[PDB]
């Protein structure tokens, strides 16, 4: 599955293999080229190298915030640091979740009926904080932006590692 | 005298220069030398080419005690080198503590904040009819915003470029325009 | 805490200016702006001299550590040098664009300091009296400065929250004391040793503040101080109190070790604007503006 050529931050280290998301100083929010619109759509960020003091922010985000905003400035992209847990959304402070373990299969997903959502931080299936409800009818992209240069990966496979249970997800052998 | 408690108090500047005075070819910058050049020269001599001085263009000014030639670089615009979107949150901040905001960029990726992070370039005010201009250069991968002159800028003229809103410029070419 | 009124050194025409005692501590003197440094003593109110010479009012006069050489603050911007023994005019020093509100000493007698309303510390000789240097000090008047235990240092009280903490021998701004509001700082002093802060702010709230760290540690309450720059005093002859002019008609007088109202004097007829401590014994200098004209020997 190709990523993304222009609607993402080039001077992040987006590997050549186009599989694999490494971030670098500066909070620029590189963004995949599948945003995702309607029906059930999950894809996978294997976490496997990362190092500590690292608030890896991943969650969900419209085309309305920045290719240099971080994942929660505004009303349209969602939080969560390792740190606590404490989600930062339409700038609200909230110590309110759990943060995450190295090494955990993570990739969330939102809900979009052709509305009704499930914004929870999916890390592994199991519950990391129930993050936020009732999104608008749009497109919703992928969301990663980091603070130093961990090497996690990211999934398109349909056999996924570890989904939330019971999800009746398209498999992502659609989307490119 | 001790008795009527007067007002004008505060000033809401966190800089303090008005004093009772406020007194307001060989050079590598117009020499062909190479860039480099140049801009190690333009480090080492803005500091000792120029001042700040009280203006009465607006507030605190940058006036020159020198024969300032044309075309030639005079001062580097560096402080913040913040993103694009953290202009916005520092918009907001000094919106709400009052300090002015310094937001000249270089292009639509990073923005040059000079609040907290500055020099002596914080102090050039707005002539519509101006005496310099700036180019965007490039030194060892960096970019730096480099205001480069336009005529013979004589002893005790204060620097001013064209930015690209009623300015104090005092010129006739006035847009009243900068957005 | 038993400071008890014992006389009234009446006489005054106009407002007090200041209520200083000397430094022998044996002359609790006075003066006003009606060209009238009225010289009293300082056990019952004696009269001694009376100082007048000038051409406008006075606004602020400074002891000399011989108790004896006074320097006028008077308000037809000059600085008239005057004298406890003589009373001759010794030296007239104009210079001052503005209004010389305060005047202080360093502790070797030989620099003359002078806070005046026209935005520029210049310092004036004793000797003869020629204008030393000129502090670039603020975009406000002064209201207050000071020199340290031996006058290296020159602190200062503008009007947009700044006490910077200026140098002395070669004069540029050491250490700004921050704020992020910005009151008008009417008196400031060193501590005794030095090394400590009372910046007066204006929000009925004195503020001690620590010279080598830099943060605050106690405050007092209960206190009206908001529209004169009314002074404050540091008193270790009984307990740790600290005196302060009222607006209430008071003698504000509260411990460090308190913060609170534990002793209060009473008595005036206007706002106390000077108030003085004896450096050994429990005198304490407690006289209003023109409403009262009266200075009231407090005695523990
Ligand atoms: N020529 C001019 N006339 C009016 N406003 C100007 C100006 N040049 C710059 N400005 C605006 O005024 C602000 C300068 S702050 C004023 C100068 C300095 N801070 C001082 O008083 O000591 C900037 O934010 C700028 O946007
Ligand atoms: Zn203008």
């Amino acid at each position: 599955v190709l990523l993304a050529l222009h609607d993402r931050a080039p001077q992040l280290k987006i590997s050549d293999d186009r599989l694999t998301v490494v971030g670098e100083k500066g909070y620029s929010m590189v963004r995949a080229s599948h945003g995702v619109r309607k029906g059930a759509w999950y894809f996978e960020i294997t976490v496997d190298e990362m190092p500590p003091d690292t608030a890896a922010r991943l969650g969900w985000s419209q085309p309305l915030g920045n290719l240099q905003a971080p994942l929660g400035y505004d009303k349209f992209s969602y939080s969560w640091r390792s740190k606590k847990g404490t989600k930062f959304h339409q700038s609200i402070g909230k110590h309110y979740s759990s943060g995450y373990g190295q090494g955990d299969v993570l990739g969330f997903y939102i809900n979009l009926p052709e509305p009704h959502s499930e914004i929870i931080f999916y890390k592994n299936g199991v519950n990391q904080g129930v993050a936020y409800k009732d999104i608008f009818e749009g497109v919703y992209f992928p969301a990663i932006s980091l603070y130093k240069s961990c090497t996690v990966s990211i999934n398109f496979g349909p056999c996924f590692k570890y989904p939330p249970k019971d999800l009746t997800y398209r498999p992502m052998s659609d989307m490119g | 005298a001790r008795a009527e408690v007067h007002l004008r108090k505060s000033a809401f500047d966190m800089f303090n220069f008005l004093a009772s005075k406020h007194r307001q070819a060989r050079r590598a910058t117009s020499m062909d030398l190479p860039m480099p050049m140049r801009f190690r020269h333009l480090k080492k001599t803005s500091k000792e080419a120029v001042g700040v001085y009280r203006s009465p263009i607006h507030g605190r000014g940058l006036f020159c005690k020198r024969n300032i030639d044309a075309g030639e670089m005079v001062i580097e615009y560096a402080g913040n080198v913040i993103r694009s979107i953290q202009t916005d949150k520092r918009e907001k901040y000094y919106d709400s503590k009052g300090i002015g905001c310094y937001m000249f960029r270089i292009d639509d990726s990073e923005v040059v904040d000079a609040t907290m992070h500055g020099n002596a370039a914080r102090f050039i005010n707005h002539s519509c009819e101006p005496n310099c201009y700036s180019r965007v250069i490039n030194i060892d991968g960096q970019k730096h915003i480099v205001i480069f002159a336009m005529r013979k800028i004589y002893r005790g003229e204060e620097l001013t470029y064209d930015y690209k809103l009623p300015c104090n410029c005092g010129a006739k070419k006035c847009r009243k325009f900068l957005n | 805490p038993n400071y008890a009124l014992k006389f009234t050194l009446a006489g005054h025409t106009k407002a007090v200016s200041s209520v200083k005692f000397s430094p022998n501590g044996e002359w609790l003197a006075s003066s006003s702006a009606d060209k009238l440094i009225k010289i009293w003593g300082a056990y019952d109110g004696k009269f001694e001299k009376t100082i007048s010479g000038h051409k406008l009012g006075i606004s602020d006069v400074a002891w000399s550590s011989d108790s004896n050489l006074l320097v006028s603050a008077s308000d037809d911007k000059t600085l008239k040098i005057w004298d406890v023994s003589s009373g001759k005019c010794l030296k007239t020093l104009k210079g001052h664009s503005n209004y010389v509100f305060c005047c202080n000493f360093n502790p070797q007698s030989n620099l003359i300091v002078s806070g005046s309303f026209d935005e520029s510390v210049r310092i004036w000789d004793v000797k003869t009296g020629k204008c030393l240097k000129t502090l670039p000090a603020h975009s406000d008047p002064v209201s207050a400065v000071h020199f340290n235990r031996d006058g290296s240092l020159i602190v200062s009280s503008s009007y947009d929250g700044l006490c910077r903490i200026w140098d002395t021998a070669s004069g540029q701004c050491l250490k700004t004391l921050i704020d992020d509001d910005n009151p008008p700082v009417s008196f400031v002093k060193f501590s005794p040793n030095g090394k400590y802060i009372l910046a007066a702010t204006l929000d009925n709230t004195l503020k001690l503040w620590d010279y080598s760290k830099g943060k605050c540690l106690k405050t007092y309450t209960g206190h009206k101080n908001e529209k004169y720059c009314i002074f404050a005093n540091f008193s270790v002859t009984g307990g740790k109190w600290i005196v302060s002019g009222s607006e209430d008609n008071l003698v504000y007088i509260w411990n460090l070790q308190t913060k609170e109202i534990v002793q209060k004097l009473q008595g005036h007829t206007d706002v106390v604007i000077s108030t003085a401590c004896h450096p050994t014994e429990n005198i304490i200098a407690s006289a209003a503006l023109e409403n009262d004209k009266t200075i009231k020997l407090w005695k523990s």
